[PDB]
């Protein structure tokens, strides 16, 4: 067993570039990580590796196919979870190249996770380029705010920003993928934020006054203002707690006009069932049969 | 020394041979770093007392022991010159938070 | 009476901190006071890897550098059970010798420039600067050359440092010899320490002196002929032993065993296998720069031994070898992953400046100085 | 300001300060308040280098930058402040020095860098430092410049605090330190005008510390001179009191008539004259500090004091002078 | 010469015998006496700024050969260093003013104080 | 460039990244290079074996040399 | 045991998380899971304006990761709750390994 | 090896190794009366306590493990008796028997906080003054709680506030599959 494992092993490293250091992957490697622990500490192939041209597979997944091992993960994946069929394994012998056959964006979202599928450098995450290595990434286990379906994540951040976002197990919400738009949300969380409370001044610009004086100026607003008048539209990425926060808040205020951002007039969140997934997200597999009402559930 | 706290009762004994150790060591603490001036006897008795007092909720024997070894250690390294003084002197609602950070 | 006996001279013997309890000029007890040097090296070292790890070994003892980083490597192989070629013992021990002399010379005429003796240190200084001449030229770093690698040793010596450490060998007899007519045969000397620090072999031993302070009193122990933890059961040389144990005798071993350790640098040069440097194994050892970029296997292990580590398999061992000042032994205990795991370190110094508050009763205050210098105290393994 | 930090001695604070007096017995402590607090102090130095050594620490790599310019300079004073957004004025002399007179050293350079402060549209908070009372018709030249100071820093400046730190005691002090090395001339004391004068000496901890609590204020604390005087209103002589406690030495005064002490403060007066030599700076017997020693007008009226700005001062015995003791 | 006031004097009563190797962009004189005696003390340079000079000054081209690390003299290396990215030295001007001495990219002295806020504020 | 006027505030040396876009790609003959480094395979990078079979000139991502066809 | 462990008080009432680091998701090997750790959140790290590296404040910065890494859950917990913090044990989402074969890509859609 | 058959089979109460220098894993009540065997034992002659680690196993009940080294200069040989002891448990000291366990056992202390029964002199030997906390344990951060020193208008002295410091970065080396 471990003869064969160091062959499998050499063969896997012969035409393999090395590419080690410039791959994104570097440390967080099943390659790597398997020729360090199973594969010969030595390679006898010294001749012409072949390489590979990489092949535009759009702005999330960055290509270096040369390194690719050609195990055929990503080409399954896309055929089967992410079920859009774009990927191929083209040509037959060590010219066997992973991709789209004509030049073809991976325009099916949930298309992103290829990378945690790929156990080699190869398919990396474009936006996540080379910003950092898999050993400076603090990693907490964070959930996901975007979709309701409250995918669980890894935020790994390197000091106060967050690098990567990737998905980790939860058998019960996502296996082991996550969308498109989650695993790239991350660069949002550093562009355009809001870092001090700005109110408006006697002109129409905003004026980046301290917290003192804004919550006096919105306090006094709501003192002079009609209690009925009052509504707290609260957003879709609030949490729990300050979801129950603006509730006490504007109700003690004399209202009942806070409502999250989505549900339209007159919602029934008496029971719920009315407005949850009941069989769980693991149940629809036993499902026999789906009618989607409308629910687009792709997007 | 060997923890004789087999049980509360002689641990709650050494606490009081500390005490009144450290009571009694107090004219010398006063003496080396200069403090019968700023803080009266009954102010570094509150003290030792509120140290004693802060931590008596300790059923178990053993972090009892411990605790009076630190207090020895710490008394010890303040009657000798081995550690300064200008410490001794400093040993002796949400909205106002919510103002200052996030945390 | 107590006095707060400091560093005399400074830059000798650095944070040396001495509270002596005194009766007129007689010393009733000497107690010294450590963590004045206390780097966090035995904290450090559990959240580094077994690479990253040996650069503190050469900046544990300050004036004996590749010794510790020889105790390390012996400790990270006790569990790796990484076999290193005969080169690779030789040259580990050729300079592991090298810094027996490095530090008998400074070890002998700072102590001798504490006692008085102002041009033993300078003489012995400029034989100290030849042979950072071969650190510097080995390694890199005349003095911290983080060198001794896990595996066999960092990289091979230049293709010229065998002739001159040679060249060097020849002519050191005669500076030991200078070295030795300046101070042995003083009457000014012999006074100043002759029956000074003497301690017989059953406080040698309870103290665990284990060093030059332990072949002193007259304990027949040196851990190159007791555990030969390399070509040091092919060398041959002999371990001075002395009779007395007084501050006169360790003086004389360390100006004997800085002939021994001549002897072994002239066996090992006349004896070195043209072999391997490291081990030939590459998961314990980073291939060479023109392997690892021409080789993908190579790359993938210089790419996980310089990140992520060897990740030496559970174990706790402790391996001690004869370092200059004694025996500098290094406990490793070693949870399975890459970095280690309370990598203690034993190291004479903790256990001779111990051995002050003895060594020391009922000498002159001046004499307090004399033994902190035959100790071969040295505050960075304190 | 825009702070991410938790404390200081790492943390930012938005404050690039540049305390022109920073090289000063009150500047030390105001700068290791601004960073300590962690923010950026671009101390700027008059003469040798050694000036800001002691400021180099106290503040993180770069906290703390001391930059040299000339007083008289401009285009230099705008370029100690070209990347700052407090401006705190500690410049200012109790002798005049035959190079730079009392108006040229305390009010023609503070209202400089109030000019060239407002010139460079950004200086948020730009804080005056003058000494108590230092009121026009004061007798002092140097209450005389002070007040004129305020009144152009003010006008050229709006919206810019101005301390008014009474005679300010603390370790290399001019008022405490003069006195002892004076009771080295055999405990002899030479306390002017019979110690009839009352003046509130204040911790000068706690000056730097109302200096550095009107910039953490809000827009208020500007343009609104406070008075740091402190607490128990004091005496020359009673003061001198609390010295001879931590000093052991046996109380010696002497009492001086005021005709007697500005005769004997007449030489060093003639500091415009004698050219081709620097005077040594009047430590003790100073005409103008004994001027300002007439009138017992350094008391805090009703105008603002620490209690404005949630600050209570130290006292003024036990530490807050216990600096004495390396005199004993 | 005319300096009794400085260990240039030292060097001065060198070059009595030594041969001069070569002289670098700057001036500085490349002096080797060897065969006579005194190993370690065969290679050395003469400033060619009799006052204000001090070590660093001498370029790479020839810090190689006169630390002893080489046998090139500065006149064999001129041939080897890279005329694309090739940059003349600098002194080491430490405390000689700013814009002479370096500056990182948040100092307040250097020009163009970068910001490192991760975040872009809104 | 932008990426490059973040750690070079100089502006007036040419940015590396010009450095290299101004050199021009390598002739050679198969379908596969290998760019050792600049000519001693032990000063150079990690052998890195190139494809040539688009058309555009193949950048070598360690050294940013550039190789072509040349049928 | 948290009073005579030296730790300031301000660092004895911090809230941890008592989690079990799931696996890298982008290489599938289990050999870092199992070790669970404690987790104090500090979250807290600016940017040391001079240079552009980060500078924590917190002193539990590392060593919630680094070092400090238990056997089992009743382990860390013992140790959370030994020191007095405010320990919330997050279980880890252990795989179902579900039966699966490799006749299955080759099924048979009947007609 | 002769010292197990000797030995009384309780005083080598948990464990005992036999490779990498071999161990009796002892119980901390008979540690002192096991170390009094090995010493003034005529075909086990130690005489010589080279070294005395602390380790520290966070997720082992008993926290700590005082691994008294120990060499036979008589024998030629090694013996690493071991202990565990956690960090509320006053543990037998061994200066009586070896006087240079003194300094070793005041180590251990300093370090981890396994305090020594009669003991003479158990004071902080390596780490500050003041410092409270126990450094080598595993929970006390790398960079010390309270543990920057910098000078300040309290002149002549350096004051002892809480740390701040560019972060360490703990780098996650450790790969899958071991
Ligand atoms: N000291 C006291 O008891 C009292 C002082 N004050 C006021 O507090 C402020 C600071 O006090 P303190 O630090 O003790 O004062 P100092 O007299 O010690 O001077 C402090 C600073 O002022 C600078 N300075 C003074 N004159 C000039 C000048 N002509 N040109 C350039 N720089 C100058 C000094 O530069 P350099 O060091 O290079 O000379 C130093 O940086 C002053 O406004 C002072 O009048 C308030 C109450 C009383
Ligand atoms: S996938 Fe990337 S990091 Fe892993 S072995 Fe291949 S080139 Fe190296
Ligand atoms: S998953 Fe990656 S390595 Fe596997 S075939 Fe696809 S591209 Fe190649
Ligand atoms: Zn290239």
């Amino acid at each position: 067993a471990k003869k064969a494992r160091e062959g499998v092993m050499e063969f896997l490293l012969m035409n393999h570039p090395l590419d080690c250091p410039i791959c994104d992957q570097g440390g967080e490697c099943d390659l790597q990580d398997q020729s360090m622990a199973f594969g010969s500490d030595r390679g006898r192939f010294t001749e012409m590796k072949r390489s590979v041209v990489d092949k535009n597979l759009g702005p999330l997944v960055k290509t270096v196919m040369t390194r690719c091992i050609q195990c055929t993960r990503c080409v399954r994946f896309a055929s089967e979870v992410a079920g859009v069929q774009d990927l191929g394994i083209l040509g037959r012998g060590s010219g066997e190249e992973i991709g789209t056959y004509v030049e073809k964006l991976m325009t099916s979202e949930l298309s992103g996770n290829v990378i945690d599928i790929c156990p080699v450098g190869a398919l990396t995450s474009k936006p996540f380029a080379f910003k950092a290595r898999n050993w400076e990434l603090k990693a907490t286990e964070t959930i996901d705010v975007s979709d309701a379906v409250g995918s669980n994540i890894r935020v790994d951040s390197r000091g106060p920003e967050v690098m990567r976002i990737i998905p980790r197990l939860n058998e019960d919400i996502n296996e082991e993928w996550i969308s498109d738009k989650t695993r790239f949300c991350y660069d949002g969380l550093k562009r355009q934020r809001l870092s001090d409370p700005m109110i408006r001044d006697s002109d129409g610009r905003f004026k980046a006054v301290s917290w003192r004086d804004a919550l006096a100026v919105v306090g006094d607003i709501i003192h002079q203002v009609k209690p009925d008048e009052i509504v707290g539209v609260a957003g879709q990425l609030s949490d729990a707690e300050s979801m129950m926060v603006l509730k006490d808040f504007v109700n003690r205020m004399g209202s009942d006009n806070v409502w999250c951002e989505g549900t339209a007039a007159g919602v029934d969140a008496d029971l719920r069932y009315s407005y949850l997934m009941n069989t769980s997200i693991s149940g629809l597999e036993n499902a026999d049969l789906f009618l989607l009402i409308g629910t687009q559930p792709r997007v | 020394v060997p923890p004789n706290s087999a049980n509360l009762t002689e641990a709650r004994r050494r606490v009081f041979d500390f005490f009144r150790a450290a009571c009694r060591s107090i004219p010398t603490i006063m003496d080396i770093y200069n403090l019968q001036d700023v803080v009266a006897p009954s102010q570094l008795r509150y003290a030792i007392s509120a140290q004693i007092r802060n931590n008596a909720h300790i059923t178990d024997p053993k972090v009892i022991d411990l605790l009076i070894f630190k207090g020895m250690e710490e008394l010890t390294d303040i009657v000798d010159h081995a550690k300064q003084r200008h410490h001794i002197i400093g040993q002796y609602d949400f909205l106002k938070n919510f103002y200052t950070s996030n945390y | 009476f107590t006095l707060n006996f400091g560093p005399q001279h400074p830059a000798a013997h650095g944070v040396l901190r001495l509270v002596l309890e005194m009766n007129g000029e007689v010393v009733e007890r000497a107690e010294p006071h450590i963590g004045l040097l206390h780097r966090g090296t035995e904290k450090l070292i559990e959240y580094k890897t077994y690479l990253q790890a040996l650069p503190y070994f050469d900046r544990s003892d300050y004036v004996s550098m590749m010794a510790q980083e020889h105790a390390y490597s012996l400790a990270v192989e006790k569990l790796l059970n990484c076999e290193v070629p005969l080169r690779a013992q030789y040259i580990r021990v050729l300079f592991c010798e090298i810094t027996r002399i490095l530090n008998h010379l400074l070890a002998l005429t700072t102590h001798a420039m504490d006692v008085g003796a102002l041009t033993p240190f300078l003489w012995a200084f400029e034989e100290r600067e030849k042979l950072l001449e071969f650190y510097e030229r080995v390694s890199g770093a005349r003095m911290h050359a983080s060198f001794i690698r896990p595996g066999g040793v960092a990289q091979d010596l230049p293709l010229g440092l065998c002739r001159d450490i040679d060249s060097f060998t020849q002519q050191f007899a005669s500076r030991i010899d200078e070295l030795e007519e300046m101070l042995t045969g003083n009457r000014i000397w012999k006074q100043r320490l002759v029956d000074i620090g003497t301690v017989t072999a059953q406080q040698a031993k309870d103290w665990g002196f284990s060093g030059v302070m332990l072949r002193g009193p007259g304990v027949c122990w040196d851990l190159r002929r007791a555990a030969p933890y390399d070509v040091y059961d092919q060398l041959d040389f002999d371990v001075p032993v002395g009779t007395r144990g007084d501050c006169y005798d360790r003086y004389c071993i360390r100006i004997e065993e800085m002939r021994q350790s001549l002897r072994i640098i002239v066996q090992c040069l006349n004896q070195m296998p043209s072999g391997m440097i490291k081990a030939d194994d590459r998961k314990l050892c980073p291939p060479s720069r023109c392997r690892m970029k021409l080789s993908m296997e190579s790359s993938i292990h210089h790419f996980e031994l310089y990140t992520e580590g060897f990740s030496v398999p559970a174990s706790s061992t402790y391996t001690a070898v004869e370092a200059p000042k004694g025996e500098f032994g290094v406990f490793l205990v070693s949870n399975g992953s890459n970095r280690p795991y309370r990598c203690k370190i034993r190291a004479p110094g903790f256990a001779h400046l111990q051995g002050l508050d003895f060594m020391s009763k009922h000498h002159m205050l001046a004499d307090v100085v004399t033994i902190i210098g035959t100790q071969d105290i040295v505050f960075g393994e304190v | 300001l825009a702070r991410k930090g938790t404390g200081g001695r790492s943390s930012v604070s938005g404050i690039v300060a540049t305390v022109f007096g920073a090289t000063g017995f009150l500047g030390r402590y105001l700068v290791q308040q601004l960073a300590k607090m962690g923010s950026q102090v671009l101390v700027p130095f008059r003469g040798s280098e050694d000036s800001p050594r002691h400021l180099k620490l106290m503040g993180d790599l770069g906290q703390v930058v001391p930059m040299k310019f000339d007083p008289r300079d401009e285009d230099s004073i705008k370029a100690v402040m070209a990347k700052a957004n407090v401006v705190i004025n500690l410049i200012g002399r109790e002798y005049e020095t035959r190079n730079f007179s009392f108006e040229d050293a305390n009010h023609h350079i503070a209202e400089k860098l109030a000019l060239v402060a407002k010139e460079h549209g950004g200086i948020m908070r730009y804080i005056q430092v003058s000494c108590l009372g230092a009121s026009v018709s004061s007798p002092s030249r140097m209450l005389r410049a002070k007040a004129a100071a305020e009144e152009a820093v003010l006008n050229a400046l709006p919206e810019a605090t101005i301390m008014r730190p009474a005679t300010m005691i603390g370790t290399e002090d001019r008022i405490l330190n003069p006195w002892s090395m004076f009771v080295k001339k055999y405990g002899f004391l030479p306390l002017i005008g019979g110690g009839t004068t009352k003046f509130q000496p204040v911790y000068v901890v706690d000056v730097a510390a109302a200096i550095v609590a009107a910039l953490k204020d809000d827009g208020s604390s500007m343009g609104k001179t406070y008075e740091l005087g402190g607490p128990d209103v004091f005496t020359t002589h009673e003061l001198a009191e609390i010295m001879y406690d931590m000093i052991r030495e046996w109380p010696r005064y002497v009492k001086l008539p005021f005709p007697i002490a500005k005769a004997m403060a007449a030489p060093r007066d003639f500091m415009v004259n004698k050219v081709p030599f620097p005077l040594p700076s009047p430590q003790i017997f100073n005409l103008d500090q004994i001027n300002a020693l007439t009138t017992d007008t350094l008391v805090s009226d009703n105008a603002l004091k620490f209690q404005d700005l949630d600050l209570v001062p130290h006292k003024l015995k036990g530490y807050p002078v216990e600096f004495l003791i390396q005199y004993r | 010469r005319c300096l009794p006031d400085g260990n240039l004097l030292q060097t001065k009563i060198h070059n009595i015998g030594a041969t001069l190797v070569g002289v670098d962009k700057f001036g500085n004189k490349y002096y080797q006496k060897l065969g006579d005696t005194q190993y370690g003390r065969h290679r050395w340079v003469e400033y060619a700024s009799k006052d204000r000079y001090n070590a660093s000054q001498v370029p790479a081209e020839w810090h190689g050969w006169l630390h002893f690390i080489t046998d090139h003299t500065g006149d064999e290396l001129l041939s080897l260093k890279p005329k694309r990215y090739g940059l003349e030295h600098k002194e080491n001007f430490s405390g000689e003013g700013d814009a002479y001495i370096y500056h990182s990219k948040g100092h307040t002295l250097n020009p163009g104080q970068k910001n490192w806020t991760r975040y872009q504020s809104w | 460039g932008n990426h490059t006027a973040k750690w070079m505030q100089d502006r007036s040396k040419k940015s590396p990244m010009e450095l290299i876009s101004e050199v021009p790609p390598i002739k050679v003959d198969g379908r596969i290079v290998a760019c050792e480094g600049d000519t001693n395979p032990a000063l150079g990078h990690p052998i890195e074996f190139i494809c040539l079979d688009l058309n555009e000139p193949a950048i070598c991502k360690y050294c940013g040399l550039r190789y072509v066809q040349d049928h | 045991i948290g009073k005579v462990s030296g730790i300031p008080e301000e660092h004895l009432s911090r809230k941890v998380i008592i989690y079990s680091p799931a696996r890298t998701a982008t290489q599938s090997g289990s050999g870092k899971l199992g070790k669970w750790k404690i987790n104090f959140v500090s979250t807290l790290k600016w940017e040391n304006p001079l240079m552009g590296w980060t500078s924590t404040g917190d002193p539990y910065a590392n060593v919630g990761d680094s070092a400090l890494a238990f056997d089992s859950e009743e382990a860390a917990k013992s140790f959370a709750e030994r020191h007095g913090w405010d320990y919330k044990v997050k279980k880890p989402n252990t795989p179902l390994l579900k039966v699966k074969s490799y006749s299955d890509n080759f099924k048979w859609k009947g007609n | 090896k002769y010292s197990w058959e000797t030995l009384p089979k309780k005083w080598v109460k948990k464990m005992e190794r036999s490779e990498h220098g071999n161990r009796f894993d002892t119980n901390t009540d008979y540690l002192f009366q096991l170390l009094c065997f090995l010493k003034l034992h005529t075909y086990t002659r130690v005489q010589v306590l080279i070294d005395i680690c602390g380790v520290d196993y966070p997720s082992r009940k008993r926290r700590f493990e005082v691994v008294y080294n120990l060499l036979s200069t008589r024998y030629n040989s090694r013996i690493r008796v071991q202990t565990s002891a956690d960090e509320v448990t006053r543990i037998s000291s061994v200066v009586s028997l070896f006087p240079s366990a003194g300094w070793w056992e005041r180590e251990v202390w300093d370090m981890f906080g396994v305090s020594f029964i009669n003991h003479p002199d158990l004071r902080r030997i390596l780490t500050d003054y003041g410092f409270e906390g126990h450094p080598l344990r595993k929970d006390f951060p790398l960079s010390g709680y309270v543990q920057v020193r910098y000078d300040d208008p309290e002149k002549r002295v350096v004051s002892e506030p809480i740390e701040m410091t560019q972060e360490f970065r703990y780098f996650d080396f450790a790969s899958p599959w071991e």
